[PDB]
């Protein structure tokens, strides 16, 4: 989908509603309500919430 | 916590308070733990560090007795450890012999000792607001 981000730091979360990820991971953004975004991992298709300051939007 | 950028700030909600207290209940570590200011600080800071909720939400109603959370959705309350007293039924001159608990020295600590207890009813019954509507307007 239109909005793709790359992780800048590891994000570990003990909570099932969060998407945990590794630095350098690519994700699709699904929702930008405030600063906690909903995302899907490009690699696993796993979905959840992410802290938007852990991530950078890229062109294409 | 290991060094990482602080996750974004947001105010506590009924739903976050519900989900996190359910998590704590299912993972263990909090149910049956003795309350202290320091243990609460740890809990508050952990929720802040992992999820971004500013730690100014976890207030409980004043004692004595059970302390109920002001945040509707948070399913832990603080329960006194000492068993609840059976006020009846005082005797005569020999009451100290029949009831050792009434001997001078056996008195409860001036500060009530408390333990965290999960209570599923806190999800639907806002006890703090029933006891203290003045906290909410």
């Amino acid at each position: 989908e239109d909005i793709i981000v790359v992780a800048l730091y590891d994000y570990y979360s003990p909570f099932s509603w969060d998407l945990s990820f590794q630095k350098g991971d690519q994700m699709v953004v699904l929702e930008e309500s405030g600063e906690w975004w909903k995302a899907r991992s490009l690699a696993t298709r796993k979905e959840g919430y992410i802290p938007s300051n852990y991530v950078a939007r890229v062109d294409s | 916590f290991p060094v990482r950028p602080q996750v974004p700030l947001r105010p506590m909600t009924y739903k976050a308070a519900l989900d996190i207290s359910h998590f704590l209940k299912e993972k263990g570590g909090l149910e049956g733990l003795i309350w202290s200011q320091r243990r609460q600080e740890i809990l508050d800071l952990w929720i802040y560090h992992t999820q971004g909720y500013f730690p100014d939400w976890q207030n409980y109603t004043p004692g004595p007795g059970i302390r109920y959370p002001l945040t509707f959705g948070w399913c832990f309350k603080l329960v006194p450890v000492e068993p609840e007293k059976v006020e009846e039924a005082n005797e005569g001159e020999n009451n100290s012999l029949l009831h050792p608990m009434s001997l001078h020295g056996m008195e409860d600590a001036e500060k009530e000792v408390l333990v965290w207890r999960f209570d599923s009813k806190l999800a639907f019954h806002h006890m703090a607001r029933e006891l203290h509507p003045e906290y909410y307007k």
